[PDB]
């Protein structure tokens, strides 16, 4: 192909590498799944070693880890915090509650999945899914945002 | 040649800042029975570069209600004051030899607390403004105790120069004559840099990266200043590389001491921090200030003007 | 047959030192004050 | 000229950093804070008085200088003691 | 019985040596220095970090992971459409429809398990009378869409055919306990 | 060409659509970043009736579900006609203050007046009541206000 598209592809590689190497989350943590989140933060799995910084503010956050049961009383707060997060933002839903309501699916005060409120990038299944599996979801997110070609789309505009 | 000397001073300082972020991550991980970043790069040496590139690549969520003037001014001011703080430092020879370099240092810290106050007022939130007022009061109180401590130790030294400090330190460390002053100066530098246990903690992407850069640069500088003042490196007129290496080693130990303290201790309360300063340091600071006024008079050890 | 089941050893498990054990290490207050004052006087001289 | 060059380089570097940072992505008053602010004003001006001591230590009349410095740091201590006794240093309703 | 965590016996008086010890403790930061020292000791230990994904956390054959539908060694489906798994399923995550097959066998026409509704409790695999539904040890099956976690009979049979070399071994290792 | 290849295509012609993410109200708000307002003939010759994006979408959905809309052309317009200058005055006074940004085609379409929809059916014929810019303008221009002005008379409407 053209020489300019090669440079554009390499620039996409650099930008995607930066975004997946420096992935700062805030965990909108509610429950059991947030406990298992901090077990992934724990020294065995070491997302800080992976480049993923524990306890970041929503202003400095890249991905929101929806960890727990999203209730009707909490969904406006979830949407507000998601709106306060800057534009390059991803969503990792974790657990059956945040995925599709889970064990409280037929409840009067439980939102059937956080995808009804925020656009979810990756769903992590389990109740709770292990910290091993959540770290799998994070690495899958890094691969997914490695697959992005934003300057390639812009050049092909 | 002077511009080359400017470049070879400032660029390695920024490299030291980025790798200070990396070594803080690694030391905190290894003190928490885990590892630092090592996947990003060979042994994590590309992790601060990835962090900086992501921070400059992410779009800054700029609220329209925030004043663009102050939003611009605060981080650029903080970084330029960190670098201006770095310039008049002899290692054992400075880029710029100032007659009153320590006064220059303290007043540059005053302009830094302008920077944090302006950032807090620009951040249009009442909780942000409250935390800003708390942080300015913290920085201000530890600045007044730094100024009195530093005045007394230069009453022992002789002038506000730093080569005069090197000539003072070429026989022994100032830590032995002024070690409680050294302890209070160390705590004061900690609370200036807003490190744990005095952190007591708004900006996204670019400005956040700039504030992070300036804060870590100030951390390295407080370590270097503590080294140059209280713990004199070995100086010889026929070789300055020994002084540079020994100052390097002591600055690395003091930076590791800040990361050590952050790992070890829980943070203070705001009332407890003000109580600690205004009821334990400043009485001791004033008493030792008058003691170090009295000391050359009754020992006849009045230092020379040069 | 013979039942196989998760059981403790016949001699029993060893003792577990569940009590608090602070090492009680440290130089004395009088002598650290003495060495601090001595360092002060040596530095002053 | 040297310090002018370094400060200009510092300001230019910080300004280009904020410029590439932007171009690359394409009430209830509390009295006690004012109290510690003015206490800092008073103590900082007392520092401004105390600062010429590295040149005042070289005077011929060391006794008068010592007496003035002693009296001044004593009234620092007395003012701080006043504020401590009348509760200007605590954060309590 | 009971014990005191903060009460101290009688008084240790007020001695000059004890006062000097307390003054040295809160003037030279002895407890702070010893806390720094043992944090340095942890700096000098070995980290407990495993090398994911090249190293995996240890598990047990009892592990309740991704659901799967097994087979007999002949190749016939073990499931006999008896609906106890969806009867006992506490989250109601199993939906079963059944009819006689062309040879008259009692088999399912629909066996859907919702991963987003499942709580991964093993009640289906412990209520299954023929060891058909199992919670195999797969846990690295996070998807990018909500639909891909809505399993059906074909997906569950594919999972059973994929993980049969491990699920059968785990059942062989653990079936004497259950 | 669409009518040639698909003879029963429903053609919908809306006016300058305003909304939260539009390039009309945000565009006129972003003229303030320059020194003044660059209006050709001071905007008196141009008459516009903007239409809400939710109204246009409701009309589109009702055209999908409507049996009588087949092979028809609709005009989706707002209930009130404003001059360009009065529209700029209203948006600037509502904000209270005082991908190229703009192109020659964009300013030409801005300075082209809106025709009178007379023969064409409209939103009321597809079952959508046209909500006005006065009612649905606060949620758009609030993001351009200042803090003092975070916590205005309508522009007058002409028949022609
Ligand atoms: C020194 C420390 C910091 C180092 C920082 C990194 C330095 C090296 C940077 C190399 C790359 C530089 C240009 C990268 C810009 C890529 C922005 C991008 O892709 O944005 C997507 C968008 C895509 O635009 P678009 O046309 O799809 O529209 C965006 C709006 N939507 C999608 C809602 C319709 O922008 C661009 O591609 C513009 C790129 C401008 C590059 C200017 C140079
Ligand atoms: C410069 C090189 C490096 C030096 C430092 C090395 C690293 C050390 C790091 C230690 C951990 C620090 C982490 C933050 C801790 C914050 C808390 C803290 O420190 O609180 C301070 C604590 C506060 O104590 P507190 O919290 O118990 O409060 C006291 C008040 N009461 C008890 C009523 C509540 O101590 C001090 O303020 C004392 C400071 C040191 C004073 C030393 C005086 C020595 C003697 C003086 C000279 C006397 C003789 C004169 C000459 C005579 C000649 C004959
Ligand atoms: C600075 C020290 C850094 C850390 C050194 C190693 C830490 C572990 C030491 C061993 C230990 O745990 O001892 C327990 C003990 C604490 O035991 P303790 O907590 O049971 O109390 C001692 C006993 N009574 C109650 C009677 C007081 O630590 C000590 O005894 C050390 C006390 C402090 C000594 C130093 C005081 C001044 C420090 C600042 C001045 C600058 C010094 C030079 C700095 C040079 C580099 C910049
Ligand atoms: C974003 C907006 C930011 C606004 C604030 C900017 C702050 C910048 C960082 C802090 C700079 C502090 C400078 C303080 C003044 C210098 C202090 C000093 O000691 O100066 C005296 C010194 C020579 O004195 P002495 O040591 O006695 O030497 C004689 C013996 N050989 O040296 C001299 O006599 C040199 C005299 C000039 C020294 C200062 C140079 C300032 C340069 C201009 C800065 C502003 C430029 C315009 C705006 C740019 C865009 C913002
Ligand atoms: C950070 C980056 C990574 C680390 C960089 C530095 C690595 C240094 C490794 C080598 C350290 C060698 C220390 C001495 C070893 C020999 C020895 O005898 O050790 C035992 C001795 C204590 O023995 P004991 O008799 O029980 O003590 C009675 C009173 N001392 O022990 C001692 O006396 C200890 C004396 C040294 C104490 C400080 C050691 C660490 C210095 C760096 C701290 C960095 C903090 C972050
Ligand atoms: C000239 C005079 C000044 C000389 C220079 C020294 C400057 C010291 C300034 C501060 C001291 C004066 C004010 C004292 C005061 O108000 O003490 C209040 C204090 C109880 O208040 P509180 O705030 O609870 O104290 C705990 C600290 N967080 O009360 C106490 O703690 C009671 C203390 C009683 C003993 C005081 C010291 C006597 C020393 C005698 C030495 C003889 C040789
Ligand atoms: S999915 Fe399960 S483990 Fe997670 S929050 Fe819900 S009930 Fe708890
Ligand atoms: S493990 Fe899941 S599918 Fe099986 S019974 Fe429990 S909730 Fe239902
Ligand atoms: S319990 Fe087992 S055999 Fe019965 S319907 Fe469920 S999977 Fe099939």
């Amino acid at each position: 192909r053209s020489r300019a598209e090669y440079v554009v592809t390499k620039l996409d590689d650099l930008i995607n590498w930066a975004r997946r190497s420096s992935l700062w989350p805030m965990t909108f943590g509610l429950a059991c799944c947030a406990v298992e989140m901090m077990h992934m933060a724990a020294p065995r799995y070491d997302m800080d070693r992976f480049g993923v910084v524990f306890r970041a503010s929503p202003r400095q956050a890249d991905v929101m880890i929806v960890a727990g049961t999203l209730t009707n009383k909490m969904a406006p707060a979830l949407r507000k915090v998601y709106d306060q997060m800057p534009e390059p933002r991803y969503v990792v839903s974790m657990g059956s509650c945040a995925n599709g309501g889970g064990y409280y699916h037929y409840s009067y005060s439980v939102v059937r999945g956080c995808d009804r409120i925020v656009p979810v990038d990756i769903y992590v299944p389990g109740c709770p899914p292990t910290a091993e599996a959540l770290l799998y979801g994070i690495l899958q997110l890094q691969r997914k945002i490695k697959r992005e070609q934003k300057l390639k789309i812009w050049y092909r505009r | 040649m002077f511009f080359i000397n400017i470049l070879t001073l400032l660029v390695p300082i920024l490299i030291a800042m980025a790798f200070l972020t990396l070594v803080e991550r690694k030391i905190l991980g290894y003190m928490q029975l885990r590892k630092g970043p090592n996947i990003v790069g060979p042994y994590g040496i590309l992790q601060p570069f990835a962090d900086a590139m992501k921070l400059f690549m992410k779009e800054p969520m700029r609220p329209l209600t925030t004043s663009m003037s102050l939003f611009i001014i605060a981080p650029t001011l903080s970084l330029t004051l960190a670098l201006s703080l770095w310039v008049p430092l002899p290692m054992p020879h400075p880029l710029i030899n100032l007659n009153l370099g320590i006064l220059f240092i303290l007043a540059t810290s005053s302009l830094s607390v302008y920077s944090i106050l302006w950032s807090g007022w620009a951040s249009n939130s009442k909780y942000s403004l409250f935390g800003a007022l708390r942080a300015v009061a913290q920085t201000i109180s530890y600045e007044v105790t730094m100024a009195i401590i530093l005045l007394s130790v230069l009453l022992m030294n002789g002038s506000y120069s730093l080569q005069t400090l090197i000539t003072t330190q070429e026989h022994m460390w100032l830590l032995l004559p002024a070690w409680p002053m050294a302890m209070m100066w160390f705590i004061s530098t900690l609370a200036e840099t807003n490190r744990a246990p005095f952190d007591l903690t708004e900006y996204a992407a670019g400005p956040f990266a700039l504030f992070f850069m300036a804060e870590y640069t100030n951390i390295i500088l407080m370590n270097a200043l503590t080294t140059i003042i209280f713990l004199g490196p070995l100086y010889y007129i026929n070789l300055p590389e020994l002084y540079s290496t020994n100052f390097m080693m002591e600055a690395l130990l003091l930076s590791s001491t800040f990361l050590w303290i952050r790992a070890s201790y829980p943070r203070f309360r705001y009332d407890q921090l003000m109580h600690l300063l205004w009821k334990n340091f400043l009485p001791l600071t004033l008493a030792l200030c008058m003691w170090h006024i009295s000391l050359p008079i009754f020992t006849a050890g009045v230092p020379p003007y040069m | 047959s013979k039942v196989k089941q998760d059981m403790p050893p016949p001699g029993g498990y060893g003792p577990i030192d569940y009590k608090r054990n602070l090492p009680r290490r440290g130089l004395s207050g009088y002598s650290m004050f003495a060495v601090g004052i001595g360092a002060l006087i040596f530095g002053y001289w | 000229m040297n310090l002018y060059t370094v400060i200009f380089i510092n300001i230019l570097l910080s300004l280009t950093l904020i410029l590439v940072a932007f171009w690359l992505p394409q009430l209830p008053f509390s009295m006690k804070f004012f109290l510690v602010a003015i206490t800092f004003l008073l103590f900082d001006l007392e520092i401004a008085l105390l600062l010429p001591l590295p040149w005042a230590i070289q005077t011929i009349k060391t006794s008068t200088m010592m007496i003035m410095a002693f009296i001044l740091v004593t009234i620092l201590s007395l003012g701080l003691a006043y504020e401590w006794t009348q509760k200007g240093l605590e954060w309590t309703e | 019985t009971y014990k005191y965590v903060n009460k101290k016996e009688q008084e240790s008086e007020v001695d000059m040596k004890s006062a000097t010890d307390n003054a040295a403790r809160i003037l030279m930061w002895t407890e702070l220095i010893r806390g720094l020292g043992m944090t340095l000791s942890y700096l000098f230990r070995e980290p407990a970090t495993i090398n994911y994904p090249f190293e995996k956390g240890p598990l047990s054959p009892r592990f309740r992971g991704e659901h799967a539908l097994r087979r007999y060694p002949s190749g016939e489906e073990r499931c006999i459409a008896c609906k106890l798994c969806e009867a006992i399923c506490p989250a109601q995550a199993i939906t079963i429809e059944a009819e006689p097959r062309a040879d008259g066998s009692r088999r399912t026409t629909r066996y859907d398990i919702d991963m987003t509704k499942c709580i991964y409790c093993g009640f289906c695999q412990e209520a299954c009378p023929v060891d058909a539904i199992v919670e195999g040890p797969n846990f690295e099956f996070s998807t990018e869409t909500h639909e891909e976690l809505l399993y059906n009979k074909e997906k569950l049979l594919n999972n059973g055919d994929k993980w049969e070399a491990e699920i059968a071994a785990n059942i062989q290792a653990d079936y004497l306990y259950r | 060409e669409v009518r040639s290849v698909f003879p029963e295509a429903i053609i919908i012609r809306p006016s300058d659509i305003f909304g939260r993410e539009d390039r009309f109200l945000n565009h006129f708000a972003n003229y303030r970043w320059f020194l003044a307002v660059p209006l050709v003939s001071l905007g008196f010759k141009t008459v516009k009736q903007p239409v809400y994006v939710a109204d246009v979408s409701k009309g589109i959905v009702n055209a999908t579900k409507d049996p009588d809309a087949v092979g028809k052309t609709f005009a989706f317009t707002g209930p009130n006609r404003y001059l360009l200058f009065h529209l700029v005055k209203y948006i600037f006074g509502m904000t209270h203050r005082t991908e190229p940004w703009t192109t020659k085609d964009k300013v030409e379409r801005i300075h082209i007046s809106d025709v009178m929809p007379t023969d064409l059916p409209g939103l009321e014929d597809l079952g959508v009541q046209p909500t006005p810019l006065e009612l649905k303008s606060i949620e758009v221009l609030r993001r351009h206000r200042t803090y003092r002005w975070l916590s205005t008379k309508p522009a007058k409407t002409v028949n022609y």
